[PDB]
């Protein structure tokens, strides 16, 4: 409860320059790809879609 | 010639293991 | 036939070559 | 069994191939 009554106290007020820096700050942080975690992901991927299209079916 | 053959297989068996280990990372 | 087993040699050394200049970057 | 000698030496013509193909780029 306390927590909830703690946002109380209005928004601040907005300027592009804050938000826009740091939505830009989401630019080019290192062109890290890592190819074997995506891989086993896309594959894990890959057997979710396959079990659940079997059990929502007769299969 | 049939240890020509294995050492075919060394071959093969190598060239999988260094291009596995190879492509495994970035 | 058995020439292809040369080709085999040919083939293996291509591709650790390759190997080579793929791990060069 | 030399049939399937055959078998995998045109198995290996299409892996240079493909090779060939991968390596054009990078």
């Amino acid at each position: 409860e306390l927590l909830c009554i703690m946002r109380l106290w209005g928004h601040p007020m907005l300027t592009a320059s804050q938000a826009a820096g740091k939505v830009r700050e989401s630019m080019c942080a290192g062109k890290v790809l890592d190819f074997p975690t995506i891989m086993k992901t896309l594959a894990f991927f890959h057997t979710i879609l396959i079990n659940g299209y079997r059990r929502k079916h007769h299969g | 010639s049939q240890s020509l053959i294995q050492t075919i297989k060394n071959d093969i068996v190598g060239l999988k293991a260094g291009m596995a280990t190879l492509e495994g990372m970035i």
